[PDB]
C-alpha cells in the first residue's frame, strides 16, 4: 500500500492553464446556483435545495452551513466536497484561532484558511481540487459585515454581492442592477428571493429554498443567560415558513 | 517521499537528464579561469538584456566561498545558490574540525560530490550548472584553478571557460596560453582573461566581470573603469 | 515509463544492460597480475590539452595492499572507492588483519544491485581491483554494476576493452615478471589510444607484497615508455 | 528493585606454553551459598583452535560464548573458510564486551590457543572489552589466590639464583604442557581449600597444533 | 507484452510475465543437477567462466553444516537468498538448538521469493535454487524458482540444457535412490547425470564443482583437483 | 522492573536410569495469604516434556500460553509433528531459555524459576533450570527455591553424581520426590499439601499424577513439647 | 503502479529549460502587470487588479500588493493563493530573523529565501511549482532602497526599475525609455502609472483596477514609512499625474 | 597510573607506567599504556582502560581513512580533535579518558595534545596524566629544558615515571618509553621498575630515605 502518489496531479500545461482547476471550475459551473448580497446591516446567503428524489428528506441535506455563531457558507459545485470542507473550515477556526486568541476568527481569515486548504489540494501529492467554489458571509468587530467567494484554485474575493454556479452570469447582471451601499438585510433578502428565482426552474418556496443570514445578534439562540458580553450568535438560518412569508410580499 | 528514478541509463549508455543539464550550462553565461604565475583570474560574462538592472544588489557571478576560495558558474542561477551554500557550509566545518582552511581541491571535490550525488537519488533531478573554483591552499602561493559539472566529474586547469560561445573563448585561450610561461603578473592575467571574453562578450562595457585572486586571502574584484582600461588597451594593440 | 529494476524477456535487467554501454563508452583501463606483482595502467583522456592531466585520478589506492582502476562514469566509483576504503579499514579494526582481496571485492558489489524505487539507478561504472592477501596471493578482479566479480590473470576495460583483451589473450603467461607486465599494459594502453601514448596521458600503478600499492610517477613512467619503443624497435 | 546481575562463582585458569596452550576451570555453578550444579562446562571449544571461559554471571558468560561462536560461524562463511587466528578473535571480542559498554557482560573473559607463528596464546579481558596477551592469567573467584602462586611459580618472580644473594635471577625456562598441567591442579587444589565457591571438578582443555584435548580432574565437594 | 512492465500486472490469460522472464534467467544459467540416496544427498554444477584469463564462476553455497545449495541464474540473487537461508539455519539453532528441517527452508525460501512477485517496485529473483540437506528425516533435495514454487525430489536439474539430466535422472531413479553408505558413486551418478546436458566443452579440473551431505557427513564442497577423481 | 504478585514455590526434579522425574505443588500464594489452592505449576508439552514452573503465576499463564502456542506452530506444515519432527525438551528449553535472558536484558524480566524435564528422541534424560535472570544449569538434581536448599540435599543422596543415575529406579526416585515434598511441607511457609507429579520415562511415557497429598507426618511428638524453656506443664 | 501518472514536474527538457517553470512562467504572463520603480528618496509600488467587477469590494480587496514586514513589501503575479502560502513563510522568515540578531533582515537575505524555497520545487518532490512571480520592493541600512524579482525558477535579480506579469516586453522599453538614475519618488509614482496607462490591455485605467504602494523615507526624520494606497487615494493621485 | 609527554628540541618523549589495578588488587603489571594509533602518531593511557584502547584504536582507523582520502599525513591537531569530538558526543554517558595525543609533523613540528573524557582538548609542551601524575610532574619541571638532549630527555621521562612508581601506590609495574620524531615514533624498551629503582638509586645517589 502506501499513498504512492507522492507528485503532483494537477500541472501547468504549455499555455499556462492549470487544467484540474479549470476542470473543477468547471464542474463548480454545472452545480446549482448559489449567491449572496451584503446590505449595510446584515449578509444574505442563499442557494436551491435540488432534491434528489421526492422520497428524500432535503432538510437533513444542508447546503447553508454554519462555520462560526458569526460565520456562514454556501457552496455551487460537488457536494461532498463541500460538506469536508465545512468540517474542516469548523475545526481551523478553533485550532488555528480560538485555541490561540480565545475568540473567533474574523471572516476574511478564516475564509484565507478555507483557502489555504484548497490552494494545498490545487499543489500537494496524489489528490485533486476541490469541485466547489464557496460564498462566506460573515461580520466580526473590526471589519464588520464581508462577502467572501472561495474558488478550487484557493483564490478568494470580497464581493458587496454575486452568484456562483449555474446561472451565474445572468444572476450577477441582475445583481448590479439591484445592489446600492444603502440596502438594508430585508431589502437584500428580497433581492435575493428574486434573483434566485430567476434560475430555479420547479417548485419555489421555503421546502426547496434554502437561505441564511448574518444580522444581528441572537440572544435566543445563545442557548444560556448571564454573561453580558456573550450576546449570542449573528448566523441565522431562515426557516421555511420565515421565507415564504417574504414570498408573498415578492 | 518522491522516490522516482527521474536519472536514468537509456540503451545508448547515456543519462539523458545529466546530458539534458549540460545543455542549460551551454545556455548560461560564459565564465573564464586563467591563473598566472602567482595569481588567478575569473573573468565572468554578463548579458546585455538585462539594463535597468541595480548592479549594487543583483547576485555577482563570483562568489566567494571561503577568504581565500572563489566560485563561478554557468547554467541555472537558482540552482548555483544551493551549491554554494552548501560548499559555504563545508567551508565552514572543515575549518571548524580539522582547524585548517579547506584545499581549493577539497572544496572542488565536496561540490563535485553532492553534484554527483544528484545524478544517481531518487525523486531529484542534477544540478544544471558547472563551476570554476579558484584560489589558493592554505600557507601555499601555487595557483589552483578546478572545473566541475552536472555529471559530477572535476578537474584541474591552466586555463578553462564555460557556458554559451565557450567553445570559442577555449580556442582563443589554447592558441594563447602558453604554459612554460604563465601570465607572469596580474596584469597580464587579467588581460588575457578579459581578451579572451572579447571573442564572445559583444560591448565591453559592464558585460565582463573580473575576480583577481591572490595568495593569503587577497580577494579583489575589478571595477568598471579599471576593465574598461584593458578593453581600451587591448583594442588599441589590434588596430595595427 | 517502466520499473528500474525491470527484468527483459531475455531474463537481463534493463538498466544492469544499459550501464554496462556506458562502461564501453569509458577510457581504457588493463590489469596483469603476476606472481611479482598486480600492474593497473590507465588511459587518461583529457577532453583538452589546458586541462592539467596530473589531476585525472582513474587509479586509486583501496587500502595499502589493494588498488584499484576504474572506467565509464568515474564519477559514480567516488562512493564505491569510500565504501571500500571504509570496508577495508573497519574489517582492520574489527579483526587486527589486513582484508582478503576477494572480500573487499564482495562488498563493493554488494552495493552494485541496492538500487531501485537505496540509489536510483546501477553505477555506470567498471572497476579492476587488484591486491594481494597471504591466503590466495597476487589477485585481479572485475567489478561490474550488475553486482558480479570474476577473477583474473589478465583483463582489460573501457572502449578498447575486446582489442586490448585479445592481446592480453595472447601475451598472458603464468610466468610474466613485474617489469614484462608493465611494458604489456603499456603496449596494449598505447595500442588502443586514440592519442599518442606518453607519461602525460597514460598512468601506471602496481602492488607488490613488499611495497604495497604505489602509483607511478611521470619520470618513471617515461623511461618504461621510452624502455619499451627501444624493444619493439629491436625486431 | 530488580538486579539483572547475579555471580554464578567459579574460578579460571589460562598458560599459554612454547608450542601449547591451556584454559583450566572448576566446574562448580553455585548461587550465594547453594550449588546449582557440581558439573557445569565452563571453557569451550569455540572452533578454529581457539578455547574460551566468560567467567562471572553465567548468563551472560553463555551468552558471549555464543555470540562469539557464531561470530566463528559467519568468518568462515564470509571470508572463504579462513582460519580466524587468535589475535583477530581477540580484537573481535573486544567489540562484542564494548558493543555492550553502558550494559556490560559482567565476565572475566579468558581464551587460548596458537599464534600464527605457532607459539601459545593466551588473552585476557575485562568486562569492558579491554584485552591484553598474556603469558599467564587466573580469572574468576579464586583468581587472587592463584596469581600470586603464578607469579611465583611460572614467571619465577622473587627468585633468584643461589650464592650470589639477589644479584642474579632465577632463569626463565620454558615449561612443557606436564609441569603446566602440575601447577594448574596445584592452583585449583589450594583454591579449592581456601575458596567456597572453588570444587566439584576441574575441566582443562589443552590446545596444541594437533587440536584440542580435554582432561577432567575431582575436586572436594564441600 | 503491455502486462510485462512490472511484477505486479496479471496478463489476460492469468500469467505474470515479469516472473517468467526471471525463470528464463535460469534457463540462461549454466547446468547444475541434484540427485539423493536415503543416506547421502549431492549437488554437481557446471561452472562457466569469462574467458580462458578470468576464473570459473562459484554454483555452490554452504548454508549450513547440514545444508546447501547451488545456483543458476544471477548469482548475486543467489548470494541475497543463500544468505537469508544462513541466517534463518542460524536463528533454529541459536533459539531452539534445532537444525532447521529441509523442507521449512523451502518454505521460507517461497515465501520469500513471493512478496517480491505481489509488490510494486520490487523485482522478482533471477535465480533458480537447487537445495541439498541432512536433517532429523535424511537426505533431502529441493528445486527453489523465482516464482515462489519449491518442490521436494529425488533427482533434478536446472540451468541450460538441463532437459538432459533430467530424463537421465528419471530413468535412473531407481538405482541412485538405493546408493546407500557410499558417496562416491552417488557422486559418478549425478556426475554422469550433469555429462548428458554438456555440448563441446567436457569436464575440467576447474570446470566442475560438486557437493555432498549426509548420515556423517557435513556439507563439503569439492573443487579443483579434489574433483580430478571424478573427471 | 516489576515485583512478584501471584506466586509458586519450589518445583523438584531428578533424573532415574530411564527418565525424569518433576514436582510441584498446587498453591498459588498472594505474599503470607494462601490465596488459590488448585494451581497447575506443571505443564506437559506434548508426550516428551513437563516444564515446571515457580514464582509469579500471571508470568507463568504466560509461558504457558507460549507453549502452548509453540506447539501449534510446530505442526504448521509439519507432516512429521508427532514422529521426528515433534518437540524436544532441549528444543523448548533452549527457546524459553532465549526468551528469559532477552526480557533480563530489557530490564523487564519473567519473574520465574523455570525446570525443564524430559526425555529426548534418543531416549536420554533431559533435565536443565532457567531463571528470570536467564541464568541456565543442568544436574542430575535440580530444584527452585525452598526446594534449593532443602530438597536438592535429600535428592543428592541418592543421585550424588552422573554415575548414580543408571543405579537409580523410578519407584527410589518417585519416593525420593514424595519425601522431599513432605519435608518441604514441614518447612516452607509458602507450599501446600496438595501437589502434581510427572514422571517422564523413555518406555512408559509421561505419566501425569494429579491430586497427591503429602502422608505419613510426624506430629505426635509436638505434645509432648511444652513451654520454651523451663514451663513444665 | 503509480508512476504511470506521475507528470514529472521536475525535469529538464532536451534543451535543458524546466518545462513547468518555462509553462508557469506562461501562466505569470497573463497576470494583471505589476510595476516596481526605485528612486533615490524611495520606491514605488504599482499593479493592475485583474478584469474586476463593480460588486467588487475593493476597499477590503487585496490581490497585487502584500505587506512581509514594516520595511519590506511585494508585488504579486500569477496564483494568488500561490503567492500567499509564499508571502505566509517570507513573513515567519523576517521575523526569526528579528527574534534571532534582534535586526530587521535586510532585502536580499529574505529574497534569496523565498527564492530558495521556489528552487526547491523545481529540483526535488515531484510537485508543480508556485506560479508566481513577485517584485521586492524595500529598505535596510546597508544598501537602502532595493527593487528584487524572483519568479518560479527560484531566480532572483535586482533592478532599478522592472516590471512582471502582462506585457512585461512592452513595459520595459517603457521604462528603460523615462528613468533616470537622479528621478524622485513623485517621479516614479507618474512614471509607474502613465507605464501602466499604456500598457494596459484595459480600454482605461482607472482607480478600481489598481494597487498601489510607496515605501518612503518620507517617514518623520531618519525612518521608512510603507503606504499602502487606499481606493480614494489612488484615485487622488491618478487625477495628480492627470491620467483621468 | 602515571603517563607523561613533553615537547624538546629532539621532539617528544612519551613515558608511562604498566600498572593496572582493581581496588588494592593488582590486576596487570604489564598494561601497554602507549598505542600505537599509527607509526606516527601515539596515544598514552589513563583512565578507563578500555575506553582509552577501543577509541584509539579507533582513531587510528579515522586518521588512516584522512590520509587515503587526502593524501596527506593527518596533523596532530586534526586527529586530536576526532577523538575529542568523538568523547564529547558521550559527555555524560560515563566515559573515562585522560591522554596525550603525540606526533610530529613537518607544518606542526612535534605537538602534544591533551585530550580528556570531559572534552578538554589542550595544546601543550609538558604533560602529566593519571594518579601519580604529581609525583611525575616534580621532576619534570625542575628539570626541564628545551635543549635537551634526545638522551637526556630520555632519561627525564624514566626518572619522573620512577618517581611516581615509588610514591604512587596505583602506579608501578614497569616503565616505557618512546621517543617521537618527524620521520615516526622510535620504542626505547620496557624497563622493571624493581629494576630500574636500585640502578638509579646507586648510579644517581638518590632515594637516600629508602635502604638498599
Ligand atoms: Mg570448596
Amino acid at each position: 500500500m502506501t499513498d504512492r502518489y507522492s507528485f503532483s496531479l494537477t500541472t501547468f500545461s504549455p499555455s499556462g492553464k492549470l487544467g484540474q482547476i479549470d476542470y473543477a471550475l468547471t464542474a463548480v459551473k454545472q452545480g446549482v446556483t448559489s449567491l449572496g448580497i451584503k446590505a449595510t446591516n446584515g449578509v444574505v446567503i442563499a442557494t436551491e435545495k435540488k432534491s434528489s428524489s421526492p422520497l428524500a428528506m432535503s432538510e437533513t441535506l444542508s447546503k447553508v452551513s454554519l462555520l462560526t455563531p458569526d460565520i456562514g457558507a454556501v457552496y455551487s459545485g460537488m457536494g461532498p466536497d463541500y460538506r469536508v470542507l465545512v468540517d474542516k473550515s469548523r475545526k481551523v477556526a478553533h485550532t488555528s484561532y480560538k485555541r490561540i486568541y480565545g475568540e473567533y476568527p474574523p471572516t476574511k481569515l478564516l475564509v484565507s484558511e478555507v483557502a489555504k486548504i484548497m490552494q494545498e489540494a490545487t499543489q500537494s501529492g496524489g489528490v485533486r481540487p476541490f469541485g466547489v467554489s464557496l460564498l462566506i458571509a460573515g461580520h466580526d468587530e473590526f471589519n464588520g459585515f464581508s462577502l467572501y467567494q472561495v474558488d478550487p484554485s484557493g483564490s478568494y474575493f470580497p464581493w458587496k454581492a454575486t452568484a456562483i454556479g449555474k446561472g451565474s452570469v445572468a444572476a450577477k447582471t441582475f445583481l448590479e442592477k439591484r445592489w446600492n451601499d444603502e440596502l438594508e438585510l430585508e431589502d437584500a433578502i428580497h433581492i435575493a428571493l428574486l434573483t434566485l428565482k430567476e434560475s430555479v426552474e420547479g417548485e419555489f418556496n421555503g421546502d426547496t429554498i434554502e437561505l441564511a443570514i448574518i444580522g444581528d445578534e441572537n440572544p435566543d439562540l445563545l442557548g444560556y443567560t448571564g454573561i453580558p458580553t456573550d450576546k449570542g450568535p449573528r448566523f441565522r438560518k431562515l426557516t421555511s415558513q420565515e421565507i415564504n412569508d417574504r414570498l408573498e410580499a415578492l | 517521499g518522491y522516490d522516482r528514478a527521474l536519472s536514468i541509463f537509456s540503451p545508448d549508455g547515456h543519462i539523458f537528464q545529466v546530458e539534458y543539464a549540460l545543455e542549460a550550462v551551454k545556455r548560461g553565461t560564459c565564465a573564464v579561469g586563467v591563473k598566472g604565475k602567482n595569481c588567478v583570474v575569473l573573468g565572468c560574462e554578463r548579458r546585455s538584456t538585462l539594463k535597468l538592472q541595480d548592479t549594487r544588489i543583483t547576485p555577482s557571478k563570483v562568489s566567494k566561498i571561503d577568504s581565500h576560495v572563489v566560485l563561478s558558474f554557468s547554467g541555472l542561477n537558482a540552482d548555483s545558490r544551493i551549491l554554494i551554500e552548501k560548499a559555504r557550509v563545508e567551508a565552514q566545518s572543515h575549518r571548524l574540525t580539522l582547524e585548517d582552511p579547506v584545499t581549493v581541491e577539497y572544496l572542488t571535490r565536496y561540490v563535485a560530490g553532492v553534484q554527483q550525488r544528484y545524478t544517481q537519488s531518487g525523486g531529484v533531478r542534477p544540478f544544471g550548472v558547472s563551476t570554476l573554483i579558484a584560489g589558493f591552499d592554505p600557507r601555499d602561493d601555487e595557483p589552483k584553478l578546478y572545473q566541475t559539472e552536472p555529471s559530477g566529474i572535476y578537474s584541474s586547469w591552466s586555463a578553462q571557460t564555460i557556458g554559451r560561445n565557450s567553445k570559442t573563448v577555449r580556442e582563443f585561450l589554447e592558441k594563447n596560453y602558453d604554459r612554460k610561461e604563465p601570465p607572469a603578473t596580474v596584469e597580464e592575467c587579467v588581460k588575457l582573461t578579459v581578451r579572451s571574453l572579447l571573442e564572445v562578450v559583444q560591448t565591453g562595457a559592464k558585460n565582463i566581470e573580473i575576480t583577481v585572486v591572490k595568495p593569503d586571502s587577497d580577494i579583489v574584484a575589478l571595477s568598471s573603469e579599471e576593465i574598461n582600461q584593458y578593453v581600451t588597451q587591448i583594442e588599441q594593440e589590434k588596430q595595427e | 515509463d517502466r520499473g528500474v529494476s525491470t527484468f527483459s524477456p531475455e531474463g537481463r535487467l534493463f538498466q544492469v544492460e544499459y550501464s554496462l554501454e556506458a562502461i564501453k563508452l569509458g577510457s581504457t583501463a588493463i590489469g596483469i597480475a603476476t606472481k611479482e606483482g598486480v600492474v593497473l595502467g590507465v588511459e587518461k583522456r583529457a577532453t583538452s590539452p589546458l586541462l592539467e592531466s596530473d589531476s585525472i585520478e582513474k587509479i586509486v589506492e583501496i587500502d595499502r595492499h589493494i588498488g584499484c582502476a576504474m572506467s565509464g562514469l568515474t564519477a559514480d566509483a567516488r562512493s564505491m572507492i569510500e565504501h571500500a576504503r571504509t570496508a577495508a579499514v573497519t574489517h582492520n579494526l574489527y579483526y587486527d588483519e589486513d582484508i582478503n582481496v576477494e572480500s573487499l571485492t564482495q562488498s563493493v558489489c554488494d552495493l552494485a544491485l541496492r538500487f531501485g524505487e537505496l540509489m536510483s539507478r546501477p553505477f555506470g561504472v567498471a572497476l579492476l581491483i587488484a591486491g594481494h592477501d597471504a591466503d590466495d596471493g597476487y589477485q585481479l578482479f572485475h567489478a561490474e554494476p550488475s553486482g558480479t566479480f570474476y577473477r583474473y590473470n589478465a583483463k582489460a576495460i573501457g572502449s578498447g576493452s575486446e582489442g586490448a583483451q585479445a592481446e592480453l589473450l595472447n601475451e598472458w603467461h603464468s610466468s610474466l615478471t613485474l617489469k614484462e607486465a608493465e611494458l604489456l599494459v603499456l603496449k596494449i594502453l598505447k595500442q588502443v589510444m586514440e592519442e599518442k601514448l606518453d607519461e602525460n596521458n597514460a598512468q601506471l600503478s602496481c602492488i607488490t607484497k613488499q611495497d604495497g600499492f604505489k602509483i607511478y610517477d611521470n619520470e618513471k613512467t617515461a623511461e618504461l615508455i621510452k624502455e619499451l619503443k627501444e624493444k619493439e624497435a629491436a625486431e | 528493585q530488580f538486579n539483572p546481575y547475579g555471580d554464578n562463582g567459579g574460578t579460571i585458569l589460562g598458560i599459554a606454553g612454547e608450542d601449547f596452550a591451556v584454559l583450566a576451570g572448576d566446574t562448580r555453578n553455585i548461587t550465594d551459598y547453594s550449588i546449582n550444579s557440581r558439573y557445569e562446562p565452563k571453557v569451550f571449544d569455540c572452533g578454529d583452535n581457539i578455547v574460551m571461559s566468560a567467567n562471572g554471571f553465567a548468563a551472560d558468560g553463555d551468552a558471549l560464548v555464543k555470540r562469539f561462536k557464531n561470530s566463528v560461524k559467519w568468518y568462515h562463511f564470509d571470508h572463504n573458510d579462513k582460519k580466524l587466528s587468535i589475535n583477530s578473535a581477540a580484537r573481535n571480542i573486544q567489540h562484542l564486551l564494548y558493543g555492550k559498554r553502558f550494559f556490560p557482560y559482567y565476565v572475566h573473559t579468558i581464551i587460548a590457543g596458537l599464534d600464527e607463528d605457532g607459539k601459545g596464546a593466551v588473552y585476557s579481558f575485562d568486562p569492558v572489552g579491554s584485552y591484553e596477551r598474556e603469558q599467564c592469567r587466573a580469572g574468576g573467584a579464586a583468581a587472587s589466590l592463584i596469581m600470586p602462586f603464578l607469579d611465583n611459580q611460572v614467571n619465577f618472580k622473587n627468585q633468584y639464583e643461589p650464592g650470589t644473594n639477589g644479584k642474579v635471577k632465577k632463569p626463565l625456562k620454558y615449561l612443557s604442557v606436564e609441569e603446566v598441567i602440575k601447577l594448574v591442579r596445584d592452583s585449583f587444589t589450594s583454591a579449592t581449600e581456601r575458596h567456597i565457591q572453588v570444587g566439584d571438578g576441574l575441566e582443562i582443555l589443552i590446545v596444541t597444533k594437533d587440536g584440542v584435548r580435554k582432561e577432567f580432574y575431582e575436586l572436594k565437594r564441600d | 507484452n503491455n502486462y510485462d512492465g512490472d511484477t505486479v500486472t496479471f496478463s489476460p490469460t492469468g500469467r505474470l510475465f515479469q516472473v517468467e522472464y526471471a525463470l528464463e534467467a535460469i534457463k540462461q544459467g549454466s547446468v547444475t543437477v541434484g540427485l539423493r540416496s536415503n543416506t547421502h544427498a549431492v549437488l554437481v554444477a557446471l561452472k562457466r567462466n569469462a574467458d580462458e584469463l578470468s576464473s570459473y564462476q562459484k554454483k555452490i553455497i554452504k548454508c549450513d553444516e547440514h545444508m546447501g545449495l547451488s545456483l543458476a541464474g544471477l548469482a548475486p540473487d543467489a548470494r541475497v537468498l543463500s544468505n537469508y537461508l544462513r541466517q534463518q539455519c542460524n536463528y533454529s539453532s541459536l533459539v531452539f538448538n534445532r537444525k532447521l528441517a529441509v523442507e521449512r527452508a523451502g518454505h521460507l525460501l517461497c515465501d520469500k521469493a513471493q512478496k517480491n512477485t505481489q509488490s510494486y517496485g520490487g523485482r522478482p529473483y533471477g535465480v533458480g535454487l537447487l537445495i541439498i540437506g541432512y536433517d532429523k528425516s535424511g537426505a533431502h533435495l529441493l528445486e527453489f524458482q523465482p516464482s515462489g514454487n519449491v518442490t521436494e525430489l529425488y533427482g533434478t536439474a536446472i540451468g541450460a540444457r538441463s532437459q538432459g539430466a533430467k530424463t537421465y535422472l528419471e530413468r535412473t531413479l531407481d538405482t541412485f535412490i538405493k546408493i546407500d553408505g557410499n558417496p562416491d558413486e552417488l557422486i559418478k551418478a549425478g556426475v554422469e547425470a550433469i555429462s548428458q546436458s554438456l555440448r563441446d566443452e567436457s569436464l575440467t579440473v576447474d570446470n566442475l564443482s560438486i557437493a555432498i551431505v549426509g548420515k556423517d557427513t557435513p556439507f563439503t564442497i569439492y573443487d579443483g583437483e579434489a574433483v580430478a577423481k571424478y573427471i | 522492573t516489576q515485583q512478584p504478585i501471584v506466586t509458586g514455590t519450589s518445583v523438584i526434579s531428578m533424573k532415574y536410569d530411564n527418565g525424569v522425574i518433576i514436582a510441584a505443588d498446587n498453591l498459588g500464594s498472594y505474599g503470607s495469604l494462601l490465596r488459590f489452592n488448585g494451581v497447575e505449576r506443571l505443564i506437559p508439552v506434548g508426550d516428551n516434556t513437563v516444564v515446571g514452573i515457580s514464582g509469579d503465576i500471571s508470568d507463568m499463564q504466560h509461558i504457558e500460553r507460549l507453549l502452548k502456542d509453540l506447539v501449534t506452530e510446530n505442526a504448521y506444515d509439519n507432516p512429521l509433528a508427532d514422529a521426528e519432527e515433534a518437540l524436544e525438551p532441549s528444543y523448548i528449553f533452549e527457546y524459553l531459555a532465549t526468551v528469559m535472558y532477552q526480557r533480563r536484558s530489557k530490564m523487564n524480566p519473567l519473574w520465574n524459576a523455570i525446570i525443564v524435564a524430559g526425555v529426548q528422541s534418543n531416549g536420554d534424560q533431559f533435565l536443565r533450570y532457567v531463571n528470570l535472570l536467564g541464568v541456565t544449569y543442568s544436574s542430575p538434581t535440580l530444584a527452585t527455591g525452598f526446594g534449593a536448599h532443602m530438597a536438592n540435599p535429600l535428592l543428592r543422596k541418592v543421585v550424588d553424581r552422573e554415575s548414580d543415575i543408571p543405579k537409580t529406579t523410578v519407584q527410589v526416585a518417585e519416593e525420593a520426590i514424595v519425601n522431599a515434598m513432605r519435608v518441604l511441607y514441614y518447612r516452607d511457609a509458602r507450599s501446600s499439601r496438595n501437589f502434581s507429579l510427572a514422571i517422564i520415562d523413555k518406555n512408559t511415557g509421561l505419566t501425569f499424577k494429579k491430586n497427591l497429598q503429602v502422608e505419613n507426618m510426624k506430629w505426635d511428638f509436638a505434645k509432648d513439647i511444652k513451654g520454651y524453656g523451663t514451663q513444665k506443664i | 503502479g503509480s508512476r504511470r501518472y506521475d507528470s514529472r514536474t521536475t525535469i529538464f527538457s532536451p534543451e535543458g529549460r524546466l518545462y513547468q517553470v518555462e509553462y508557469a512562467l506562461e501562466s505569470i504572463s497573463h497576470a494583471g502587470t505589476a510595476i516596481g520603480i526605485m528612486a533615490s528618496d524611495g520606491i514605488v509600488l504599482a499593479a493592475e487588479r485583474k478584469v474586476t467587477s463593480t460588486l467588487l469590494e475593493q476597499d477590503t480587496s487585496t490581490e497585487k500588493l502584500y505587506k512581509l514586514n514594516d520595511k519590506i513589501a511585494v508585488a504579486v503575479a500569477g496564483l494568488t493563493a500561490d503567492a500567499e502560502i509564499l508571502i505566509n513563510t517570507a513573513r515567519i522568515h523576517a521575523q526569526n530573523y528579528l527574534k534571532t540578531y534582534n535586526e530587521d533582515i535586510p532585502v536580499e537575505i529574505l529574497v534569496r529565501r523565498l527564492s530558495d524555497i521556489k528552487q526547491g520545487y523545481t529540483q526535488h518532490g515531484g510537485l508543480r511549482p508556485f506560479g508566481v512571480s513577485f517584485i521586492y520592493a524595500g529598505y535596510d541600512d546597508r544598501y537602502g532602497y532595493q527593487l528584487y524579482t524572483s519568479n518560479p525558477s527560484g531566480n532572483y535579480t535586482g533592478w532599478k526599475a522592472i516590471s512582471v506579469g502582462a506585457n512585461t516586453s512592452a513595459a520595459q522599453t517603457l521604462l528603460q525609455m523615462d528613468y533616470k538614475d537622479d528621478m524622485k519618488v513623485d517621479d516614479a509614482i507618474e512614471l509607474a502609472l502613465k507605464t501602466l496607462s499604456k500598457t494596459t490591455d484595459s480600454s482605461a485605467l482607472t482607480y478600481d483596477r489598481l494597487e498601489f504602494a510607496t515605501i518612503r523615507k518620507g517617514a518623520n526624520d531618519g525612518e521608512v514609512y510603507q503606504k499602502i494606497f487606499k481606493p480614494q487615494e489612488i484615485k487622488d493621485i491618478l487625477v495628480k499625474t492627470g491620467i483621468t | 597510573t602515571t603517563t607523561l609527554a613533553f615537547r624538546f628540541q629532539g621532539g617528544i618523549i612519551v613515558a608511562v607506567d604498566s600498572r593496572a589495578t582493581a581496588g588494592n588488587w593488582v590486576a596487570s603489571q604489564t598494561v601497554k599504556k602507549v598505542i600505537e594509533i599509527n607509526p606516527f602518531l601515539l596515544g598514552t593511557m589513563a583512565g578507563g582502560v578500555a575506553d582509552c584502547q577501543f577509541w584509539e584504536t579507533w582513531l587510528g582507523s579515522q586518521c588512516r581513512l584522512h590520509e587515503l582520502r587526502e593524501k596527506e599525513r593527518i596533523s596532530v591537531a586534526a586527529a586530536s580533535k576526532i577523538l575529542s569530538n568523538l568523547v564529547y558526543q558521550y559527555k555524560g554517558a560515563g566515559l573515562s579518558m585522560g591522554t596525550m595525543i603525540c606526533g610530529y609533523t613537518r607544518k606542526e613540528g612535534p605537538t602534544i595534545y591533551y585530550v580528556d573524557s570531559d572534552g578538554t582538548r589542550l595544546k601543550g609542551d609538558i604533560f602529566c596524566v593519571g594518579s601519580g601524575q604529581t609525583f611525575a610532574y616534580g621532576v619534570l619541571d625542575s628539570n626541564y629544558k628545551w635543549d635537551l638532549s634526545v638522551e637526556d630527555a630520555l632519561y627525564l621521562g624514566k626518572r619522573s615515571i620512577l618517581a611516581a612508581a615509588h610514591r604512587d601506590a596505583y602506579s608501578g609495574g614497569s616503565v616505557n618509553l618512546y621517543h617521537v620524531t618527524e620521520d615516526g615514533w622510535i620504542y626505547h624498551g620496557n624497563h622493571d621498575v624493581g629494576e630500574l629503582f636500585w640502578k638509579v638509586k646507586e648510579e644517581e645517589g638518590s632515594f637516600n630515605n629508602v635502604i638498599g
